[PDB]
RNA sequence: CACUGGGCCAGCAUCAGUUUUGGUGGCAGGAUAAAUCCAUAGGAAUGUAGCUUGCCUCGGUAAGUAUUAUAGCCUGUG
RNA sequence: GUUCCUGCCGAAGUAGAGUUAAGGUGCCGGAAUACACGCUCAUCAGA
C-alpha cells in the first residue's frame, strides 16, 4: 500500500454550488473534524483540487471549496483528502 | 352466495345441468323467476353489506373517500369494492357506470379504464353473457342462490350494453385523444372478451371513416392486429369492412382506408371463399369509382388488392376479361404507380388464362420508355415483373433479346443504383434460362456500365460479360441507396465501419462497395479498428 | 430580476474581453480619430460599408496599429 | 465499510428501512434487500391494503421499491443512478444466501413499535392485492432455514476451533512480551 | 547548450481587515465564596457497640433499654 | 382590465465572510432518528 490519505464521499451542495459538503470516514463529531480543516481535497483521468474550509453540523460533515465547482453528478463519489498541509 | 370465488365459478344447482328438454316457461313464469332472482340479489347481499358496515374502520375510511375523496380516489375505491365482491355490490357497479357517463372527459376515461380492467381481469367469462330468459335449466325448482346468479348475469349483460352506449357516445367525441383512447379500449375488449363482439367490431370498423386520418389509421392498424390475433374472425372482419366500403354514402376517405385495410389482410391457400369475396369486392368498387389524383391512389390500392388476392382466388377468367381493356386504360394513366400494378394484374391474368399476350408485351416494351419510371419508388415490383415476363417468354428469342437491349438502353440513363444492379442480376439469371442472350455480346451498351461510377454496378456488369456468376448475391433494394451510403460513410450505423479491422480482410472477400473504405483504413493505421 | 445592484464597475464597464472599448467607424477619417488610443479603443466597421471600402479601412487600421473588432466580415463569413 | 451491504428485511418497517437505504444509495453505497415479503408496516391490515389499492406492482419487493423511490428524486440523473444501485428480492436468491446479512436498528419493529399496537406484514398485503407467489417463497425459506441450522452447527464447531487456536497462541511468548511492552 | 528580467499558474513565508475555534497565564469580588479537612460541645435515628428476655434449623433469629463503644450521623462552633 | 425598462420620494440593491430572528434537524433537504420530563395511541388517533 502507498495510501497517505483518506478517501471520503462528496454528499451534496450547501443549500450554492460553490460550497460542497464532504463526509469523511471515522469522524463522528465536529471536534474530530477540526483536525481536517485546511487539508487538500482531490477528486479523481482528471483531478480537481480543493480544500476543507469548516465543519458542517454535528455529524462530522465538513464544508469544502474547490477551484472549479463539482459537476453535481458526483454526489456520493469517492474523494481523497490528503494529510498535507500538516499542522502536527 | 359466497364471495371468495368468482361468481361464475360458483357451483349452480344440479338441476341446471340435466334440463335441456324442459318445457318453455311462459313469460309470466320467466318474469316471476326474474323478479324472485332480483329480490334474492338485493337480499342477503345487503346483509353482507350490513356485515361490511360492522367493520367501522373499513366502512368509515372508505365512506370518507366515497364522499370527500377526489375523482381518482373514488374511482379506485369503487373498483376495489367491485373486485372484492362484484356480485354483492351492484350499487358500486352502478356508481362506476355513472362516472363513465358524466361531462368530464378525463374522469370518464379513467372510470371506463377501470371498468375495462375489471372486465379484462377474467371477471367476464370465457363465454358470452346470457339473459335471464335465455339461461339453461330455468325452472321453478331452482334455488334462490342460482336464481340470484342468473339475475346478476342479466344485470351485468345490461351493464355491458350501457357501457357500450357510453363508448359509442364518447367514440364520436371531437377531441382526437378521446377518440383514440376509446378506440384502444374497444379493440382491447374485442380482442380479449367475446361479449358483444359484433357491436364492438361495428364501432371499431365504423371509425375507419372518421374525419381525422389519424383515427382511421389507428383503426386500420388495430383491425389488422385483431385479424392476426384471431384468424378465425378474419371473414367476419372482412365482411364488416365490406359493409361500410360499399355504402351509398361511403365517402372517399372511408372507402380508401377500407381498401387499404382489405389489402393488408393475409390469405392462405385454403381461404378461397375469402379471396373470392375480396376480388369481387375490389372489382365492384373499381366499377363504382370508374363509373383524378384522388382516383389514382384508390385505383393503385384496388389493383394492389386484386393482385394480392388473385392467387388464392378461384374465379373464372371471364370475370377479369370484362375489365381487361379497362386495365390497359390504367397502364397509360397519369400515376405510374397504378400502371405498375395494372401491368402485374395483366400479366397474371394473361398467364393463367393463356391469352395471346402480344399486346401485353407490346405495352411492357412501351412502358420501358415511360419517363416517370425513373423516379418511381416501386421500381422493384417492376423489376420482378420484368423478370417473370421475360422468363415466361423464353421461346421468342427475338422478343426477349429486344427487351434486353431496351433494358440496357433505359438503364444507361438512371440514377438509382439498386435498380441497375437489379437489372444486371436479372439479365445474368435470364441468361441461364435463355443462353442465346449471350450471342449479343459476340454478334455495345455494356461498355458504359463496365465504366460505371458505382463499383458494384461495374462488378455486376463484368460478371455478366465474363459469365462469372458465383460471386453475386441477389441485390437487395434499400442497399446501395444514397442514405445507406451516407450511413456507412459517416461511420456510425449501429444496427460501424471503423470498428471492423481492415488491416486483415481478404481482398476478394471485401465487397466492391467498401473497397475505398478499406484503402483509407489500411493507409490510416491508427484509428483503423475501434 | 434586473436591478441597479447588478450594475457593473465603472472601470470595467463597456469593455470587451480583449479589453478594448468598441467604437463605430464609417470611413478613414473617422478611423484616424482613434490614432493613438489603440490601447483604450478598438474600431468596429459599420454594417452598411461596402466591400471595396472595408479593405481600405483595414489597411489604414493596420498602418495605424488599431485593433479592428470585426475584420474578415463581408470579406469572409463568420 | 463494505463494497456491498446485504440488509435483511425481517422485522423492519418499510418507511424507515427505505429512508435509510435511500440515504445510503445517494451517498454511493451499494445495498441489496432480501426477504422483503416479511417486511412490516405500522397500522392495521385494512388501512395499508386500501393505501396500496388507491395507488392501484403486486410483489412486496415492488412495494418497497416504490416506497424507496418516493425518497429519491428519481426523475433526476442522480436519482436514477441511486435506483440502479439498489436491489430488492423476496426471499434470499443466490449468491447472497451464502453471505451474512446486517440489521438496521433504526427501522427494527421490535425497537420501534410499542407492544399492543396493530401492525401488518407486507407478505399478507401483497397476497391480498394479487401477488400469487407467497406460497413458493415460503418453502424456499424453510429449506434456507434448514441449511442455516446446518451452517450454525458448522459455525459452532468453527468457534470451538477458534477457541483452541486462541489458547494455542496464548502459550506463545512473543505476543505476551509485546502486550506487556506496548499494545 | 547555460544563466538572468518580465507575464500566467501552483505552493509556502511574513503581514493587514473580518470573524471562527482552542489551549493556557495573571488579577478583583462573594458569607474575603459556601463545602471539604482538622477541631469542636450538644443532639438524634435510618439505633452502632453491646447486654437482657423467648425460641432456637445448635447461627442466626425477635426488640427493650442502649447517644459511641469492635459503625457512623446532625446541629452549635474554631 | 393591464400599461416599454430602470430609478427615486414616500402617507396610512449586487457578491464574499460571519452572526441571528422566525422556523426547522426521517428522506426529497441543509441541520441531533440528541437529551430530559409528563402524557396519547380513540371505531372520529393524531401531522
Ligand atoms: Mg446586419
Ligand atoms: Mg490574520
Ligand atoms: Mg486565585
Ligand atoms: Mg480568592
Ligand atoms: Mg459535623
Ligand atoms: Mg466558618
Ligand atoms: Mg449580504
Amino acid at each position: 500500500s502507498h495510501r497517505l490519505y483518506v478517501k471520503g464521499k462528496h454528499l451534496s451542495y450547501q443549500r450554492n454550488p460553490n460550497v460542497s459538503l464532504i463526509k469523511i470516514e471515522g469522524v463522528a463529531t465536529p471536534q474530530d473534524a477540526q483536525f481536517y480543516l485546511g487539508k487538500r481535497i482531490a477528486y479523481v483521468i482528471r483531478v480537481m483540487w480543493g480544500k476543507v474550509t469548516r465543519t458542517h453540523g454535528n455529524s462530522g460533515v465538513v464544508r469544502a471549496t474547490f477551484r472549479n465547482n463539482l459537476p453535481a453528478k458526483t454526489f456520493g463519489a469517492s474523494v481523497r483528502i490528503f494529510l498535507y498541509p500538516s499542522n502536527i | 352466495i359466497p364471495y371468495d370465488k368468482p361468481w361464475y365459478e360458483i357451483p349452480l344447482d344440479p338441476q341446471v345441468g340435466q334440463n335441456d328438454d324442459v318445457e318453455e316457461l311462459s313469460k309470466e313464469q320467466i318474469e316471476k323467476l326474474f323478479e324472485r332472482g332480483k329480490q334474492t340479489l338485493e337480499a342477503d347481499n345487503q346483509t353482507y353489506y350490513e356485515e361490511f358496515t360492522k367493520d367501522s374502520s373499513q366502512a368509515k375510511f372508505m365512506s370518507q373517500i366515497l364522499s370527500d375523496g377526489t375523482l381518482n380516489d373514488k374511482i379506485s375505491a369503487v373498483t376495489l369494492l367491485i373486485q372484492d365482491s362484484p356480485l354483492h355490490n351492484t350499487k358500486s357497479l352502478e356508481t362506476l357506470v355513472s362516472y363513465c357517463g358524466k361531462k368530464s372527459r378525463n374522469s370518464a376515461l379513467q372510470s371506463l379504464n377501470a371498468l375495462k380492467d375489471l372486465f379484462l381481469n377474467g371477471l367476464l367469462p370465457n363465454r358470452k353473457l346470457r339473459y335471464f330468459k335465455n339461461q339453461p335449466g330455468l325452472s321453478m325448482m331452482l334455488n334462490k342462490k342460482t336464481l340470484a346468479i342468473f339475475y346478476f348475469e342479466d344485470y351485468l349483460k345490461k351493464l355491458f350494453f350501457r357501457v357500450l352506449e357510453v363508448l359509442e357516445v364518447l367514440s364520436h367525441d371531437p377531441i382526437i385523444h378521446v377518440r383514440l383512447q376509446i378506440l384502444n379500449h374497444v379493440f382491447d375488449l374485442l380482442t380479449n372478451q367475446p361479449e358483444q363482439e359484433f357491436n364492438l367490431l361495428r364501432l371499431g370498423v365504423n371509425k375507419i371513416g372518421d374525419i381525422d386520418s389519424k383515427v382511421s389509421s389507428k383503426a386500420s392498424y388495430l383491425l389488422l392486429k385483431l385479424e392476426q390475433a384471431h384468424p378465425n374472425m378474419k371473414s367476419i372482419v372482412i365482411d364488416a369492412i365490406v359493409d361500410i366500403a360499399l355504402r351509398p354514402n361511403a365517402d372517399y376517405h372511408t372507402t380508401y382506408y377500407s381498401v387499404i385495410t382489405l389489402n393488408q389482410t393475409i390469405l392462405k391457400r385454403s381461404e378461397d371463399s375469402v379471396a373470392n369475396k375480396l376480388v369481387k369486392t375490389y372489382f365492384t368498387l373499381f366499377e363504382k369509382f370508374l363509373i383524378d389524383e384522388k382516383n389514382s391512389k384508390l385505383f393503385s390500392a384496388l389493383l394492389t388488392g386484386i393482385n394480392r388476392a388473385f392467387p388464392f382466388a378461384q374465379i373464372p377468367a371471364s370475370v377479369y376479361e370484362v375489365h381487361m381493356e379497362t386495365l390497359f386504360k390504367i397502364t397509360h394513366s397519369s400515376n405510374f404507380n397504378t400502371s405498375i400494378q395494372a401491368l402485374v394484374l395483366i400479366n397474371q391474368v394473361t398467364v393463367k388464362a393463356k391469352l395471346n399476350s402480344d399486346r401485353y408485351y407490346r405495352t411492357l416494351y412501351e412502358s420501358l420508355f415511360d419517363p416517370r419510371l425513373v423516379n418511381s419508388s416501386k421500381q422493384g415490383i417492376y423489376l420482378n415483373l420484368l423478370y417473370k415476363s421475360l422468363k415466361q417468354d423464353a421461346l421468342n428469342v427475338e422478343r426477349v433479346e429486344a427487351f434486353v437491349k431496351r433494358i440496357l438502353q433505359v438503364c444507361s440513363h438512371w440514377l438509382n443504383v439498386g435498380t441497375i444492379t437489379g437489372f444486371f442480376f436479372l439479365l445474368i439469371q435470364l441468361a441461364k434460362t435463355v443462353p442465346q442472350i449471350k450471342n449479343l455480346l459476340t454478334n455495345w451498351e455494356i461498355n458504359n456500365f463496365i465504366n460505371h461510377f458505382h463499383p458494384t454496378v461495374k462488378t455486376y456488369a463484368n460478371a455478366y460479360v465474363t459469365g462469372e456468376t458465383e460471386q453475386i448475391a441477389k441485390p437487395d433494394l434499400g442497399l446501395f441507396t444514397l442514405s445507406h451510403f451516407l450511413d456507412r460513410f459517416v461511420y456510425r450505423s449501429a444496427k460501424p465501419v471503423n470498428t471492423e479491422d481492415w488491416l486483415t480482410k481478404k481482398v476478394e472477400d471485401i465487397k466492391p462497395e467498401d473497397k475505398f473504405f478499406y484503402q483509407y483504413f489500411t493507409t490510416k493505421k491508427t484509428a483503423d479498428g475501434k | 430580476q434586473p436591478k441597479i445592484g447588478y450594475g457593473s464597475n465603472k472601470k470595467t464597464k463597456f469593455l470587451s474581453p480583449s479589453g478594448h472599448k468598441t467604437f463605430l467607424v464609417a470611413n478613414v477619417k473617422d478611423l484616424e480619430t482613434l490614432t493613438m488610443h489603440t490601447k483604450t479603443y478598438a474600431a468596429e466597421i459599420a454594417h452598411n460599408i461596402s466591400a471595396k471600402n472595408r479593405v481600405v479601412i483595414l489597411a489604414r487600421a493596420k498602418a495605424l496599429g488599431i485593433k479592428v473588432t470585426n475584420p474578415k466580415g463581408r470579406l469572409a463569413l463568420e | 465499510v463494505e463494497p456491498v451491504v446485504v440488509i435483511d428485511g425481517k422485522g423492519h418497517l418499510v418507511g424507515r428501512l427505505a429512508s435509510v437505504v435511500a440515504k445510503q444509495l445517494l451517498n454511493g453505497q451499494k445495498i441489496v434487500v432480501v426477504r422483503a415479503e416479511e417486511l412490516n408496516i405500522s397500522g392495521e391490515f385494512f388501512r395499508n391494503k386500501l393505501k396500496y389499492h388507491d395507488f392501484l406492482f403486486r410483489a412486496p419487493s415492488r412495494i418497497f421499491y416504490k416506497a424507496l423511490r418516493g425518497m429519491v428524486s428519481h426523475k433526476t440523473a442522480r436519482g436514477k443512478a441511486a435506483l440502479e444501485r439498489l436491489k430488492v428480492f423476496e426471499g434470499i436468491p443466490p449468491p447472497y444466501d451464502k453471505k451474512k446479512r446486517v440489521v438496521v436498528p433504526q427501522a427494527l419493529r421490535v425497537l420501534r413499535l410499542k407492544p399492543g399496537r396493530k401492525y401488518t406484514t407486507l407478505g399478507k398485503l401483497s397476497t391480498s392485492v394479487g401477488w400469487k407467489y407467497e406460497d413458493v417463497v415460503a418453502k424456499l425459506e424453510a429449506k434456507r432455514k434448514v441449511s442455516s441450522a446446518e451452517y450454525y452447527a458448522k459455525k459452532r464447531a468453527f468457534t470451538k476451533k477458534v477457541a483452541s487456536a486462541n489458547a494455542t497462541a496464548a502459550e506463545s511468548d512473543v505476543a505476551k512480551q509485546l502486550a506487556a511492552l506496548g499494545y
